[PDB]
């Protein structure tokens, strides 16, 4: 079954060989990809810098929702305390 | 103390109190694509050039409520736009379907794997689709 | 207290965004120079002995 | 006193955001809701210790389970107990 | 080489202003060592309150820093230690009875719920402060959840479980030749000194109380081994030292270190068990006496990283930390505390003051003269060779 081993080595060597032969036009592709990434990061439209800014925004706003709900609860707490204390003062003054 | 609640509590503590070995951390199935970091999902959808929107992470999905409906995120993700993200389950189902239907036969899956593993440290190598 | 933490939320967002952009710029320009070096290293016909 | 009370007051904040969101969603989204460990925020330890403080050091496990699997049934029910002990404990504290 | 003087009014100099980055994480106060333990993270939270209500947040930038990762912890600690910290809970302690015995765990350093998360917060704040200081963003970087300076590379020691200052200085050293560390706790800063003992790139300087005390180390003759000889300064002191004494000892030591060692990144531990009224320390320092150290270390003008430490009477740490933070912003605060959610804890007159007692000072002009002369002598073998062009530190 060494034929399988020969096939696989031939294919991997084929990949190495193709890359080395095309190695000069498989190197301007890299550099155009890189130059466009650079010029698109400099503007803001980069497909990856525009996909994580939106998560940093999706996580900033849950913050403010939590802040507002918490302030609502805080005010409810203060009101409950104020109401109880006023009731106690008046009622027990009259009892006295 | 009634021969039922006893072993009930016993099972509870025997299942929740362990030595936190990394060998017992619950691992998800490989076919359930919702448990995939949501950057794997975006890279899959972006590589096979599928036609979906991006997903709502988890903060953008709990941001949806009558109070949350007044934040910039809701009003930028729910009005009439094309970038309207969606729930992770939808994108994950699209990805799962394109995974179970598009298919592969070896003789080119393996040699590519070997060339990839043997060149991990290399910056200049064969990009197997890019 | 709620006014102060409002300010804190917005300052933290600004920090994380500017870090994001500087880090992505640095990563791309790293990969460029590594590509350059690995390209020229395929041009050697006779290596060094030691 | 400050420790137990101000540790209750953060689980309150989290469960409050989650209930505000649950009240604005359909029935299939109610049967298709699940929360990761951490319930969607930074910490992964405080809410569990709160839950076994308020409920039981042994049966709080089942509540945390049903809190991860069924957030739509289980956590408008838990939030109404944290709010009860908040007021009880703050009563005792401003007494002493 | 020491003459005692009166203690002068602390006062901010206008020729230098900083860009303070303050690090806080609303989770930290939520952890508790146990029933009666003297260590209470809640005090950090309390200090935050005053910072908010004094209007002090409006001249600095307040950040949550991401928690530190396991492999950032293992830059100084071992794998077995950190793995133990990550796996141990108050519920399964019975299955770690060896490791607890082996890592110094159980009475002075117990295991509570949230130990690993608390450690993550401390370490993260310290390393992010250091990194932001390296990037030329801020000048001062404050992190009061960090400063657990008693922890060993493989052992829990003295209420501390993770040495975040070591990680911070390791990150500061990537871009700096020479880093100074000042430790004005009442205990000896022994974890950091044991960690950087055989090197010359970190100079540790402790001002502690030597006696029948804790930890038991840090003599006047412990000055470094190997190439680190003369790069470890100890100032042992006796009970009762007060503001005038302390200032006259503290200023010339630090000034000679700055002239000779020429460091150009200072870390400052601002522990608070060295205040009058503390429940473990035994000094007699005021709030102005404890803050004049900060003011002096700041009057030099090199990147500072201020951290927390001790302080076991919550009220006094809270007040002195808030006052110090106001001083880093060139602001001398007002003495009447504003109403805040902790408008207790501040009996009996509700002011920004820490009051000294009348207990007796057991330190006299000859013991101190001898100590400071020995130190000034040890501290002249630590300069830079004449041909070594610097960057004006
Ligand atoms: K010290
Ligand atoms: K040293
Ligand atoms: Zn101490």
């Amino acid at each position: 079954k060494d034929k399988r081993r020969f096939n696989i080595e031939s294919k991997v060597n084929k990949i190495y060989q193709n890359f080395y032969s095309e190695r000069d036009n498989q190197y301007k592709d890299r550099l155009t990809a890189l130059q466009t990434d650079l010029t698109s990061l400099h503007q803001g439209d980069n497909g990856q810098y525009a996909r994580q800014v939106r998560d940093l925004e999706e996580e900033r706003d849950l913050e403010l929702v939590r802040l507002r709900l918490f302030e609502e609860y805080r005010v409810s707490r203060s009101g409950i305390e104020f109401q109880e204390d006023i009731e106690k003062a008046k009622a027990e003054h009259e009892k006295l | 103390l009634t021969a039922a609640q006893q072993q009930y509590i016993k099972n509870l503590i025997e299942t929740h109190i362990t030595d936190n070995h990394p060998d017992l951390r619950p691992k998800s199935h490989p076919m359930d694509f919702e448990e995939y970091t949501d950057a794997f999902l975006r890279r899959y959808k972006d590589h096979f050039q599928l036609d979906v929107p991006d997903n709502l992470t988890l903060q953008g999905y709990l941001l949806g409520s009558k109070l949350g409906a007044k934040t910039y995120s809701y009003k930028r993700n729910t009005q009439g736009q094309h970038d309207k993200r969606i729930h992770k389950r939808d994108l994950a189902n699209v990805v799962r379907r394109h995974f179970d239907e598009h298919s592969i036969k070896e003789t080119d899956c393996i040699p590519q794997f070997i060339y990839k593993v043997k060149n991990q440290k290399k910056k200049f190598k064969m990009e197997f689709r890019g | 207290e709620t006014i102060a933490t409002r300010t804190f939320i917005h300052q933290d967002f600004h920090k994380k965004v500017t870090d994001l952009r500087a880090r992505l710029l640095n990563r791309t320009t790293q990969t460029w120079y590594d590509i350059n070096k690995e390209r020229r290293d395929m041009d050697i016909v006779i290596p060094d002995v030691n | 006193y400050d420790f137990y009370i101000e540790s209750n007051l953060r689980t309150i904040q989290c469960l409050e955001t989650i209930v505000n969101k649950i009240e604005n969603m359909t029935e299939n989204e109610k049967a298709n809701f699940k929360l990761p460990p951490g319930l969607g925020h930074t910490s992964m330890t405080i809410y569990k210790k709160v839950i076994r403080k308020v409920y039981d050091k042994e049966r709080g496990f089942e509540i945390i389970d049903a809190l991860h699997e069924h957030p739509a049934v289980t956590a408008p029910v838990v939030l109404k107990r944290l709010k009860q002990k908040d007021e009880e404990w703050r009563r005792a504290q401003r007494e002493w | 080489v020491y003459e005692a003087t009166p203690f002068d009014p602390i006062t901010v100099k206008p020729s230098d202003k900083r860009r303070v980055a303050y690090f806080y994480d609303a989770d930290v106060g939520n952890y508790a060592y146990g029933a009666g333990h003297p260590m209470k993270p809640h005090r950090i939270r309390m200090a935050h309150s005053l910072i908010m209500n004094y209007g002090l947040y409006k001249k600095m930038e307040i950040y949550r820093a991401k928690p530190a990762t396991k492999q950032e912890m293992c830059q100084f600690h071992t794998d077995e230690y950190i793995d133990f910290l990550s796996r141990v809970t108050p519920d399964n302690l019975e299955m770690f009875k060896r490791e607890s015995v082996k890592f110094n765990v159980g009475d002075d350093c117990p295991v509570f719920d949230g130990l690993y998360e608390y450690c993550s917060i401390s370490g993260g704040g310290s390393m992010e402060g250091a990194a932001r200081l390296n990037r030329g963003k801020c000048d001062v970087a404050v992190n009061y959840a960090g400063g657990l300076h008693h922890a060993k590379k493989s052992e829990a020691s003295g209420f501390c479980y993770l040495n975040d200052i070591v990680l911070g200085i390791i990150e500061l050293l990537r871009y700096h030749p020479r880093v100074l560390y000042i430790d004005i706790d009442v205990h000896h800063g022994d974890g950091v000194e044991e960690a950087f003992y055989t090197t010359d790139r970190v100079m540790t300087c402790s001002f502690h109380k030597y006696g029948e005390f804790f930890p038991g180390t840090g003599e006047l003759r412990d000055i470094g081994v190997g190439a680190g000889k003369n790069y470890a300064v100890n100032v042992p002191l006796r009970d009762g030292i007060d503001d005038a004494t302390y200032r006259s000892v503290f200023e010339p030591v630090i000034k000679k270190i700055m002239e000779w060692y020429q460091p150009s990144a200072v870390v400052l531990q601002c522990g608070g068990d060295s205040l009058s009224g503390d429940r473990l320390g035994c000094f007699n320092l005021s709030m102005e006496g404890h803050a004049n150290c900060v003011n002096y270390v700041k009057s030099f003008g090199i990147p500072m990283m201020v951290v927390g430490g001790g302080g076991y009477t919550m009220r006094n740490v809270a007040r002195t930390w808030c006052f110090e933070t106001g001083l880093l912003n060139n602001v001398v605060l007002d003495k009447d505390l504003p109403y805040n959610e902790y408008y207790e804890y501040y009996g009996p007159d509700y002011k920004l003051s820490v009051r000294p007692s009348n207990m007796f000072n057991v330190n006299t002009p000859e013991y101190l003269d001898k100590v400071m002369t020995n130190i000034f002598a040890n501290l002249e073998n630590t300069k830079y060779a004449p041909s070594v062009q610097l960057n004006h530190t």
